[PDB]
């Protein structure tokens, strides 16, 4: 705690603590950036060179070309550790330093859509439009984790790329919190810099119109709502989309809106609903490629399929601005992740690849006194990054060991933690049960619950049934993270997994005039052959039946992708929650530590022989004391140099 | 994916198999449950020498083979020719190999301990599947509408059954099977409908009653004055157009065909009628479960389709309860796929991956493992 | 506050289990006393494997676990067991946590120093309560009437007691104890229903029998010109809904019931009856306290709950006793929890605090301290 501290205050931000790169938020302005250092730490090892990120991204690179093997980078912290910030700088770095499209080069709309190494940056203003918002703790904080691949070449120059997002926000669609806000596009929107987009969309520039968006904040202070549009606007232009698309995206999202100001009454002498007015249903309509009506319906009596047939179903008042909202959700995310597919397609080049070089941002295990599904999820992720790392150092270690000869034996550092893991994603364990329930068309939270511990308590040491006070919410069941403790709350869970839709309305949607919205359900539409009658398996036609099916099938493809991989650390970390330059609260950096790696790998290290050289790093510093001898060592050979 | 698109739900009937990717609304393939074996040497044009035909070429072709059917009332009989119907579905019907993907299967009601492992035996060794399970048929009927105890009324081609299921635990000694079903049915047709003065003569006569029961056929609630108007003659009658012009008229035994489900007696059957088997299921079942059972009394299966079956039903039973009972006959429109839909969905649930009986479990256990 | 909003009271009972906080004024948590444990493995859905269960979950779920009762006529009889019932009534009843909460529980008129020892060794050493304290039923029944002297009738699910007490130190020599109660009691009427001609056939029949004894059940006086009175027929009879319509009457044996009380003899039973105990307790008291006691007859318990019990018990001992003495048959309505709201008065006096024992007093004298 105290060395970061101390060179904090001395305003250096980049400490390394073991494999990791540590960093921390300066929470002002540094030359660190700077086009200077860019270079200076352009084919230097980081022995050569002090603590920071260049280090870390130039040796993957080296590493990249020298053994021939694929590279990444993982990059975790709280929400307002900055961490988007070092992902994106990281990647300028890739850029710069080894791209030379040759034409594209020249100062003639430089960066413009029409370049990757553009694309490949300006992908990032899109995603931080529609994917990022003020959060109580950053300004600008990432509500999804990402993963880029970027595709070098043979030579060593650029080729290609690749993203995928995982976990959005989704909720911040239709809530927010009373000091943040929801996406940016929405306010940027608003913002009046492109009038025609107001008429268009037929919305107001007052976002107190539009209940689903101003429920907490709607103007911060250090954002420019109007230059971004442009941004972004630019953005998708240069991302290769079509007009007709960017039309979509804009429409698409003004619908959105407008759904949340869909109101309905009840029926007289009848508990159903029925529409309060074709004012915004009309502008819905219009917007989606709708018809007024047809929509109303099916949002109101919806016509499902039950046995072997189709039967009409009414509504509640209730019932309606519930799915409502679901659907405005389930839109927005669609939307989300065709434009990461569409962005790809673009970042798709014919040229040869070789290797690549992972650039992977999610967030670390947070713990709360209310720890719900999404935790679980997330903690999960990280908990299967930690093995992956634990694993890599024990494999790392054993050759230090071998290289000099001594002689110390070792079990794998993972397999501590398999204990948890198995629990989780393992055939009897959470997630099953989670997504078994899910097929039992009358269970509840309550059920799952109770199935939950009649197979995993007691014959699980991982397993636990809930510590409800403290600065706890609840009680359910508490599992033991490497992190520690984590007491879950279940109650959603059963829903949020189902991920219910009206499946008429996206009926409708599967329809529409505009075809970008058409194509978004397709895979919906494609699905539905499998689950024809009432009861079943969804995935007979293709259909999701876990909300949590995918999460683990995506976890999986990512969780290989990182092991064809040489992996390379990078923590970043949040001073104080008070947002000042040069400060520290204590407990909170602890807190990190733990969640974050960092003092399970000093752990590790001290079991023994803690405190271990790198062996440039090792020259270095310690050529001057038999400076003739140790300078010819380190020199003559990196290694046989220490030696 | 790895399993999540691939887990197959099989459904293995008197009548018809139902067979498709867990995940799916419905069936990829419905098709009947026969293999021909031909009575004479010979070819079609272009194709060679054939050992056997199963499924719809057995019916199409069936005056040139003998036709014989796997499973009587429910149950396997005949192993040879029902490892023949299973490598049909995967290789022809489906068109999957079988070695990479988990099959979830179906028994009946009081299915033979021995049979269960047999299955097993042929899944695992025969068709080296990865993993496979074996759900009984009405506990996926109930599943499918959504519940967890309730009564299941089961009727397809060769069994009718009541199996009450408390907390997804179908209970052995409540369980009740009534061998008539669709198949009696159609045959009873045929008789009141050449005894309207008619004849099924050509076998694309005999085929055709099946159709004329299914499109037609009704249960009358108070069948009784339903008889008597038939008399008066109103707008009741029905006439189907035949493959050709001759138009057969139908009037009455439109519904004198399904009255044969609540009076066996129609058909020189002396066993009790599917209303007081429904009950007498549940005054054999505890006490304290009855309200539940009474309140859901789920209807599946192909013969359980004639419109008004459920009114019927609804007001046999609440005329034999204790009027301090609620009754609730639930019968949905999937119904004649109930079985196989509830089959889709807990196989590609999230939870059952846990359940899924591997190679590893059988190697290492024998049979008798999923069995259970 | 410290403990005033603090302290528990738990009244362990042959039935049911009372259960709250000292201050309130009737139990926060009621349930019975039983711990299931299940015959079968399996699950619920949704839950996980459960190795056991007590109260309200065992008796709904009784079909699937062998059930047992931890309390024989008042006297722990199983520690295993009982200690699953406290921790249930602590950490789910109650939802607190023991180790900051005085415990306030209560025994049995004659129970074995040894017990009294042990329940402290458990509560103490494995519950790990700051204190605790062990109070006696019928005096805690008596205190909350107001008074100090007084004999207590008590009356519950597996015991009926006379504790006779006199400022405040309950009478060893003259307590009688008739294992004869509210459980026999239903068992009694069950009998004499089925053989008005009915069944209580399912476990939805067999439990409601018990509501009958309660809502329709009367202690007659002159139960000799009662029935005298049944067969005349008057308007006394009643009838009760049952789960459903099934409208059973129930006239005469309405009474038959509770004079069991009064009359073992009914039930094969040739101990003497209630009033004669209260009575023989009494002449087995000191000679100058017997005016004392016969002014003070307080009732409590749930099976004391039966209207015209008091008149009946008014007039059966005034009958027995000297006429030179005042009767006086005190039977509050609150009496089914009578013990419980004695505690909850006690344990939230301002004088009490100096009998609590600490873990000071047990961890320096061993589990004899509490015992006194």
């Amino acid at each position: 705690l105290y060395n970061l501290k101390e060179r904090y205050a001395a305003w250096m931000i980049y400490t390394y603590s073991g494999l990791f790169c540590v960093t921390v938020n300066p929470y002002k302005w540094l030359p660190v950036y700077n086009p200077k250092v860019v270079l200076a730490y352009r084919g230097k090892k980081r022995q050569e060179a002090p603590p920071h990120i260049f280090s870390i991204s130039d040796n993957a690179y080296q590493f990249m070309l020298t053994d021939r093997e694929n590279q990444s980078i993982l990059i975790t912290g709280e929400s307002g550790a900055g961490k988007t910030v070092n992902t994106k700088r990281v990647i300028q770095y890739f850029a710069t330093i080894a791209a030379s499209g040759e034409k594209k080069k020249e100062e003639q709309s430089g960066k413009m859509q029409g370049t990757l190494e553009d694309q490949i940056i300006s992908a990032n203003p899109l995603l931080e439009a529609f994917g990022n918002a003020k959060t109580v703790r950053n300004d600008n904080s990432s509500r999804f984790g990402k993963f880029i691949r970027i595709h070098f070449g043979a030579t060593g120059k650029l080729a290609s790329a690749d993203i995928e997002t995982y976990l959005l926000e989704k909720s911040r669609v239709t809530f927010q919190l009373p000091a943040e806000r929801s996406y940016h596009i929405f306010y940027q929107i608003m913002s009046n810099k492109k009038p025609e987009l107001i008429d268009m969309l037929l919305i107001t520039t007052n976002p107190y119109d539009y209940h689903y968006v101003s429920e907490g904040e709607i103007t911060v202070p250090s954002i420019d709502d109007q230059e971004e549009l442009m941004a972004t606007d630019s953005a998708i232009d240069i991302l290769g989309f079509s007009a007709d698309e960017k039309t979509a995206i804009y429409k698409l999202t003004g619908a959105v809106m407008h759904y949340g100001n869909l109101k309905f009454k009840q029926k007289q002498r009848e508990e159903q609903a029925e529409p309060d007015g074709t004012e915004v249903a009309d502008k819905a309509a219009y917007l989606m490629g709708l018809n007024s009506a047809e929509l109303l319906k099916a949002l109101c009596y919806p016509r499902v399929g039950v046995g072997n047939e189709a039967v009409t179903k009414g509504e509640t008042v209730s019932e309606v601005h519930n799915s409502v909202g679901a659907l405005a959700k389930a839109v927005y995310e669609k939307m989300f992740l065709w434009m990461v597919i569409r962005i790809n397609q673009q970042l798709d080049t014919k040229q040869p690849r070789q290797y690549f070089i992972g650039v992977l941002d999610i967030a670390g295990f947070e713990i709360f006194d209310f720890n719900s599904f999404e935790q679980l999820c997330i903690n999960f992720t990280n908990e299967k990054l930690q093995q992956f790392f634990n694993h890599h150092m024990f494999v790392l270690e054993q050759e230090e060991y071998k290289k000099e000869g001594i002689e110390w034996e070792f079990i794998d550092f993972g397999m501590d933690l398999a204990a948890c893991i198995e629990l989780i994603e393992k055939p009897m364990g959470i997630f099953s049960i989670l997504e078994e329930e899910c097929m039992f068309p009358k269970a509840t939270d309550t059920s799952f619950k109770n199935k939950l511990y009649d197979e995993h308590l007691g014959k699980s040491n991982n397993f636990q049934k809930p510590k409800p006070a403290k600065g706890k919410a609840e009680a359910h069941f508490s599992l033991v993270h490497y992190a520690g403790t984590v007491d879950y709350n279940i109650s959603g869970w059963l829903e949020k997994n189902k991920d219910p839709l009206n499946e008429t309305v996206i009926g409708l949607y599967q329809k529409s005039s505009v075809k970008t919205l058409a194509l978004l359900f397709a895979t919906y539409g494609g699905e539905a052959e499998g689950g024809g009658g009432k009861k079943g398996g969804k995935k007979k036609g293709s259909s999701f039946q876990t909300v949590s099916a995918l999460f683990r099938e995506n976890l999986n493809k990512l969780m290989a992708n990182l092991r064809s991989t040489h992996p390379h650390f990078v923590r970043c970390i949040i001073p104080n929650e008070t947002k000042t330059p040069g400060a520290m609260e204590h407990e909170l950096v602890l807190h990190q530590l733990r969640c974050n790696g960092v003092l399970e790998g000093i752990r590790i290290c001290r079991k023994g022989f803690p405190s271990r050289v790198l062996y440039a790093d090792f020259k270095q510093r310690y050529r001057v004391l038999n400076a003739s001898a140790i300078p010819e060592g380190q020199f003559m050979d990196s290694k046989k140099a220490s030696e | 994916d790895e399993d999540e698109t691939t887990a197959l739900v099989c459904d293995n009937g008197s009548g018809l198999v139902k067979a498709g990717f867990a995940g799916d609304d419905a069936p990829r393939a419905v098709f009947p449950s026969i293999v021909g074996r031909p009575r004479h040497q010979g070819v079609m044009v272009g194709m060679g020498q054939k050992d056997s035909y199963v499924g719809d070429e057995a019916q199409s072709k069936r005056g040139i083979l003998t036709l014989k059917y796997p499973i009587e009332h429910g149950i396997i009989t005949n192993w040879d020719d029902m490892e023949k119907i299973w490598h049909h579905t995967f290789y022809n019907e489906l068109r999957v190999a079988p070695e990479e993907h988990p099959t979830l299967l179906t028994e009946a009601p009081l299915n033979p301990k021995a049979n269960r492992e047999k299955m097993t035996q042929i899944m695992f060794e025969t068709f080296n599947v990865p993993a496979m399970y074996v759900a009984i048929q009405a506990v996926l009927s109930l599943y499918a509408s959504g519940r967890t105890t309730g009564i299941v009324l089961d009727s397809g081609d060769g069994v009718t059954h009541n199996v009450p299921i408390y907390e997804g635990y179908a209970l052995p000694h409540a369980i009740m099977r009534l061998d008539l079903a669709g198949r009696d049915l159609t045959d009873y047709l045929m008789k009141i409908l050449t005894e309207r003065g008619y004849s099924f003569v050509t076998t694309a006569e005999r085929e055709i009653v099946r159709d004329i029961k299914e499109k037609l056929c009704y249960v009358a609630l108070d069948f009784e004055n339903e008889m008597a108007t038939a008399a008066s003659s109103s707008s009741l009658e029905k006439s189907y157009e035949l493959p050709d012009g001759q138009v057969i008229t139908i009037g009455n035994e439109r519904f004198r065909c399904p009255e044969t489900l609540f009076q066996p007696s129609f058909i020189g059957m002396e066993s009790a009628g599917i209303h007081e088997t429904t009950y007498n299921s549940i005054m054999k079942c505890d006490i304290d479960i009855r309200k539940d059972l009474y309140a859901n009394n789920v209807m599946s299966g192909g013969t359980t389709m004639y419109p008004g079956i459920a009114d019927r039903m609804q007001k046999e039973i609440t005329a034999l309860a204790p009027s301090t009972m609620k009754i609730k006959i639930i019968a949905p429109p999937e119904r004649k796929y109930s079985v196989w839909i509830g089959g889709s969905i807990l196989a590609s649930l999230s939870t059952f991956q846990q359940m899924w009986i591997t190679k590893q479990e059988y190697d290492e256990a024998g049979p008798s493992i999923v069995h259970r």
